[PDB]
């Protein structure tokens, strides 16, 4: 069926940016702790908290 | 002797040692292959500086410096107070002398191995009883030489003393000593296989140094390397000076390879006698089949009339 | 407080040592030995009393 | 596509609208810290590493 | 880099058509709207394919090659 | 007196390296940065 | 044993342990692994 409202439509310059989901999703159950503090660690590289 | 303190990882119902034990880093366990019972949790994977108690022993001191609010009264006190101390004489002067050893090794432009290489057997060879009356001079210069033998990258004799006057006898008499008590330290400790790295020659580690001072393309300083490997297999030069060897075969390349240099620029460079250089092309115009590469004239780049007759 | 805190126990004349899970010795690539900034200090200050006996 | 999402067509994503390149180097050096303190580049056994 | 097969919106396949493109621009003189318009591409979701693409790979090919048999 | 140990070209030599690699200068942090190869225009 | 290739001059070369790594016909020391002999599946989507 037809829209009842007109579309605004044609090309228009899009870029990717370099942030990506697969490089930002991070999740952490249990894992490797601080030398000095016994906290869990910093950054998703690390598996951290 | 002593206290055990030791834990062992072992798995307390398959009962198998030793145990296949994994090391899930990224879930913090110690985990049984088998069974997959967790042994130890919250594992550990900076804060600090880095110090290798192999160089500089275990020595732990910090320096006074000027902060953002600092006093020049106070800090002058603090600087003399710590260096009179009478405990640490010895770490002191090891210390300068590692200094001195990062001085002339920077001096050199020698690489960081050597620099380390040069340390440590400075440091193994220091405080010994059968080193104690030669100069300082003399045990810097072996050290570096010692230093540059081992990482395969030896220089020569005339290059040390170039840099540290050193007297030749007492140069090599402290290198035949550091060398003997080098043997000693590693049949005491971790025994090292030589495999040709304290060898007298190592007449083929001079040769891209010495045709790169002379400013030689590559393929006269591998033409040269093949001559001077092939040159041990003359019995007339093999009792000559590596380095007189490496410039009679980088003088022969240089002919063979029609190099617009003479043999009075060749001995200006390399401080060898043209008469010396002269009689070693004399001596090896006997053996020019043996001595240039086979290949070389096979593929037609060099001819072997290109060498001058004597 | 006469119990808690006496004044003369504000000047210090025998130093606690912390534990080394105060100040642990981390590794760089787990060859390496370095240590802490306390260790550090605390070796200084060693360094400073052997002095100060060897010198009275 | 609200609050600054926005639909992509499938369709286009599989013909390779915006589809990129990613790469990533690694360096690794093997360092001689004395005589014996050596590494190399090998590939380890289980049975003596 | 080099021309895409498929037109991304519709699916139209523009990568056999990059060649004649060019032929039709630098030996035939005409204007890009009459060369789109010539091949065939006449929704300018197709016309964006050839119009807007960039020959990258023609840089990339000055380059030797590091494998050469 | 030996030329080779009276100048040490090191002096210069670390220092320009070490004030390019690292942003500070003297002995003003982040006068050196890495460069951005992400796309051209950066 | 393991088959390299010179950067600059593109000669396949065979090294060992002990060879340092140095290109034997033009000297560049920069050598590329030789891609793999094994063939490699890839989905065409
Ligand atoms: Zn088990
Ligand atoms: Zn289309
Ligand atoms: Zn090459």
């Amino acid at each position: 069926k037809k829209l009842m409202a007109q579309i605004f439509f044609g090309p228009t310059y899009y870029q990717r940016l370099r942030h990506m989901v697969d490089d930002k999703i991070h999740a952490r159950a249990r894992g490797p702790m601080q030398v000095l503090t016994r906290q869990p660690v910093e950054g998703r590289s690390r598996d951290g908290g | 002797r002593g206290p055990n303190l030791n834990i062992v990882l072992t798995c307390p119902e398959c009962k198998v040692y030793p145990p296949k034990i994994v090391e899930r880093f990224s879930e913090g366990d110690v985990v049984c292959a088998l069974c997959g019972l967790v042994l130890s949790d919250k594992l550990v994977d900076r804060v600090g500086e880095a110090s290798n108690p192999l160089l500089d022993g275990n020595n732990l001191s910090t320096r006074i410096g000027k902060g953002e609010t600092t006093d020049m009264r106070f800090t002058k006190e603090l600087n003399k107070a710590q260096g009179k101390n009478v405990m640490d004489k010895k770490d002191n002067e090891v210390q300068a002398a590692f200094a001195k050893i990062t001085m002339l090794c920077d001096a050199a432009e020698l690489p960081k191995i050597v620099k380390d290489c040069a340390k440590e057997a400075y440091k193994l060879c220091h405080d010994e009883k059968t080193l104690k009356g030669k100069s300082m001079e003399s045990i810097m210069a072996a050290s570096i030489l010692i230093g540059c033998r081992r990482a395969e990258v030896a220089r020569t004799f005339k290059e040390i003393q170039s840099l540290i006057h050193v007297k030749t006898k007492e140069f090599g008499k402290t290198l035949n000593i550091m060398k003997n008590i080098l043997r000693g330290k590693s049949e005491d400790g971790f025994l090292k296989i030589d495999t040709d790295n304290m060898s007298g020659a190592q007449n083929l580690t001079y040769i891209p140094r010495f045709c790169s001072h002379l400013g030689l393309p590559m393929q006269v300083t591998t033409s040269a390397e093949y001559t001077a490997k092939k040159c041990k297999e003359i019995k007339e030069i093999a009792g000559k000076s590596p380095i007189t060897i490496a410039v009679v075969s980088i003088y022969l390349n240089i002919l063979l390879f029609q190099i617009p240099i003479t043999a009075a620029k060749v001995g200006q460079t390399l401080q060898v006698t043209e008469g010396t250089i002269k009689s070693g092309y004399k001596i090896l115009y006997e053996h020019r089949d043996k001595l240039v590469d086979p290949q070389l004239i096979a593929n037609g780049v060099v001819s072997l009339d290109n060498l001058p007759g004597v | 407080n006469e119990v808690f805190s006496r004044p003369e126990w504000m000047i210090l004349t025998c130093l606690p040592v912390p534990p080394p899970p105060v100040r642990p010795s981390i590794s760089f690539n787990e060859s390496q030995r370095g240590e802490d900034d306390l260790t550090f200090k605390l070796a200084d200050i060693l360094k400073a009393n052997i002095s100060l006996e060897t010198l009275e | 596509n609200q609050e600054d999402s926005m639909i992509m067509n499938q369709s286009s994503i599989d013909r390779g609208l915006f589809r990129s390149l990613f790469f990533r180097s690694y360096m690794d050096q093997e360092k001689k810290y004395g005589m014996s303190i050596t590494e190399t580049f090998e590939k380890p056994q289980r049975t003596n590493t | 880099m080099i021309v895409p097969v498929r037109c991304f919106s519709c699916g139209k396949v523009v990568g056999d058509k990059w060649e004649s493109y060019l032929n039709l621009l630098q030996e035939d003189e005409l204007d890009e709207g009459t060369a789109l318009s010539r091949l065939g591409l006449k929704r300018y979701c197709c016309r964006r394919m050839i119009l807007t693409h960039v020959d990258l790979i023609e840089k990339f090919l000055r380059y030797n090659p590091l494998e050469k048999r | 007196f030996n030329m080779k140990l009276a100048i040490n070209a090191k002096t210069i030599t670390s220092g320009l390296k070490y004030a390019l690699a690292t942003g500070n200068w003297g002995e003003r942090a982040g006068v050196s940065q890495v460069l951005n190869r992400y796309t051209y225009s950066s | 044993t393991l088959k390299y290739i010179c950067a600059e001059c593109s000669s396949k070369l065979s090294l060992s342990r002990t060879d340092a790594v140095r290109c034997k016909d033009c000297g560049h020391r920069i050598l590329l692994k030789a891609r793999t002999k094994r063939l490699v599946q890839f989905e065409a989507r």
